RNA sequence: CAAGCUUGAGUCUCGUAGAGGGGGGUAGAAUUCCAGGUGUAGCGGUGAAAUGCGUAGAGAUCUGGAGGAAUACCGGUGGCGAAGGCGGCCCCCUGGACGAAGACUGACGCUCAGGUGCGAAAGCGUGGGGAGCAAACAGGAUUAGAUACCCUGGUAGUCCACGCCGUAAACGAUGUCGACUUGGAGGUUGUGCCCUUGAGGCGUGGCUUCCGGAGCUAACGCGUUAAGUCGACCGCCUGGGGA
């Protein structure tokens, strides 16, 4: 089942990139959102919409540098089956620095970088380079 | 549409020894070559067919 | 297949045409095929094979 | 109620059953609230073969809308009798009352 | 399967309404009228497997649907088992 | 924990295709047998034979009858089923799938150790049934031998009822459920639309076959029915032999 909605996600966006996709749409949800935007604010996505009002739809228009698609990996760390959580000094680091981390704190949704700076931790939602 | 008492159409369907043609040879649709099949079958029974060329 | 020699028609005319009614009834190809037993396996062997040959 | 197409073929010495046979297989449909919509009596038809050493039989369509009760009182009246040398009820989805081919035929 | 006019009454009978068709008390009832039905069926036709796997899927959707019922309103499924005749 | 929400999952209405299951009828071909007509010296079988059958008249042919088992053609990389498997025709009882349109319930869902049920053939028990086929067994051959392959026979068994057994290369050698990712040609089964239609044109679902792109793979190959990209849960593997 649809247990996971994060990693399909990632998967949507994954898929849509290998297939030169110029948008992924798939049903939002507060979460979707809150990862939309780290990735949109560091670079890995254009521009996300959020249409509908009783059945949300989240679209997120992909990012294309020059023969190549501008997320490179992105993977699913924390998830229903096992649940990952790391201290402010465990955090992990995505491409020694080059990639993000998505964690979610007590403070909400943001980088591995915002989250050390703002001296917490949380849930590695996802690595994204 | 199909009628076992249409042995008019029926015997368009089948051979000089009685058996039934196949649908590669009459060019029948699938649906209705089955249908056909089971009114000459039903037509048979009813001795309003022969079964062999022999009787 | 029931062949009736007509009016002025040679013997020869009339058995090619006896032979052809048997060659579309298939009388030799189904007593050939129930001559001896042949497993329900073998005869879905059969008809799986024949359905690949007829792809050219 | 369900739809039944009835076709019974009656022994040629017997012909003369077929109107009694008729007007008692009707009584036992309307009798238990059925109704009848085609009754075509073909008469003596000729066999594509033999059947029980004869050549000919008479032959009845009737298109019924009855009871499954009646229906099944219907198919053992045809086993126990004689005189009907073969039957078939058949289950139609609709009820027809068109001249079947046998009528148009001729 | 159960008839248009044995359903119908059913609806009436457990539903808010003759249009409330998928209430709990609805679907449950249905169930228990033909799983009660093809105990005759299957006094008869004991070698019929197939079609056993059909009314023990009827049998595992309602217990499934009694115990969703259960949780949501513990007074509602109370009536409900007493309604029908059923322990659990 | 509380209240919800309708997209997941169900319920309802009308239909559609199907060897899906259980029961009861019934039909025509053929084999064997019995009974009779005609007929006369062979038939049968094999690589060749012989065993075997036939002057108590076979085989061949025609007619009547008994009985069992299986359903030619249709028939199809056709269809249905969870798998095993399911095929003449008719009815009765019944399970699933799919489509169209709305309405209803409101996360009721997915997976599943243990548990429970089903489960080809052979085999087992009791009573039936027994035409054909045929383990065992007998005879005739082949061969250096021939406990075989071939031939003539033939018992269990194969068939039915009720129990049992619980296994197969039980295989797609591919666990179940869900989401996402270029295409081409067919087959099958729904349904919306358009024409003067004795057919086609344009869509939109379910299933299925061949080919193939990326990707994947040790390779072979797989390729929207994945062996691709991901997630949830389960089963299982850890060198060969011993086992
Ligand atoms: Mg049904
Ligand atoms: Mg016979
Ligand atoms: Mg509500
Ligand atoms: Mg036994
Ligand atoms: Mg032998
Ligand atoms: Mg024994
Ligand atoms: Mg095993
Ligand atoms: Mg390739
Ligand atoms: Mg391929
Ligand atoms: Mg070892």
């Amino acid at each position: 089942s649809m247990q996971d909605p994060i990693a399909d996600m990632l998967t949507r966006i994954r898929n849509g990139q290998a297939a030169n996709k110029a948008a992924v749409t798939m049903p939002s949800s507060k979460l979707k959102v809150a990862i939309a935007n780290v990735l949109k604010e560091e670079g890995f996505i254009e521009d996300f919409k959020v249409e509908g009002d009783t059945k949300p739809e989240l679209e997120l228009t992909l990012k294309y540098f020059q023969g190549k698609a501008v997320v490179e990996s992105i993977q699913r760390v924390s998830r229903p089956g096992l649940r990952i959580y790391k201290r402010k000094d465990e955090l992990p680091k995505v491409m020694a620095g080059l990639g993000i981390a998505v964690v979610s704190t007590s403070k909400g949704v943001m980088t591995d970088r915002a989250a050390r700076q703002a001296g917490l931790g949380g849930e590695i939602i996802c690595y994204v380079a | 549409e199909i009628d076992y008492k249409d042995i008019a159409t029926l015997k368009n369907y089948i051979t000089e020894s009685g058996k039934i043609v196949p649908s590669r040879i009459t060019g029948t649709r699938a649906k209705y070559q089955r249908q056909l099949a089971r009114a000459i079958k039903r037509a048979r029974y009813l001795s309003l067919l022969p079964y062999t060329d022999r009787h | 297949p029931v062949i009736k020699v007509r009016e002025n028609e040679p013997f020869d005319v009339a058995l090619r045409r006896f032979k052809r009614s048997c060659e579309k009834a298939g009388v030799l190809a189904e007593v050939r095929r129930r001559e001896f037993y042949e497993k329900p396996t073998t005869e879905r062997k059969r008809a799986k094979a024949s359905a690949v040959k007829r792809h050219a | 109620m369900r739809h039944y197409e009835i076709v019974f073929m009656v022994h040629p010495d017997q012909s003369e059953q077929v109107p009694g046979m008729i007007e008692r297989y009707t009584a036992a449909i309307t009798g238990a609230e059925g109704k009848i919509h085609r009754l075509e009596d073909w008469g003596r038809r000729q066999l594509a073969y033999p059947i029980n050493k004869l050549h000919k039989a008479h032959y009845v369509l009737m298109n019924v809308e009855a009871p499954q009760e009646v229906i099944d009182e219907l198919e053992t009246t045809f086993r126990f009798n004689d005189a009907v040398i073969r039957s078939m009820v058949m289950r139609t989805k609709h009820a027809v009352t068109e001249a079947s081919p046998m009528v148009k035929a001729k | 399967s159960l008839s248009t006019e044995a359903t119908a009454k059913i609806v009436s009978e457990f539903g808010r309404d003759a249009n409330d068709t998928g209430s709990t008390e609805v679907q449950v009832a249905l169930l228990t009228a033909q799983i009660n039905h093809l105990q005759g069926h299957f006094a008869e036709h004991k070698k019929d497997h197939h079609s056993r796997r059909g009314l023990l899927r009827m049998v595992s959707q309602r217990r499934k649907l009694l115990d969703y019922l259960k949780r949501k309103d513990v007074a509602r499924y109370t009536q409900l088992i007493e309604r029908l005749g059923l322990r659990r």
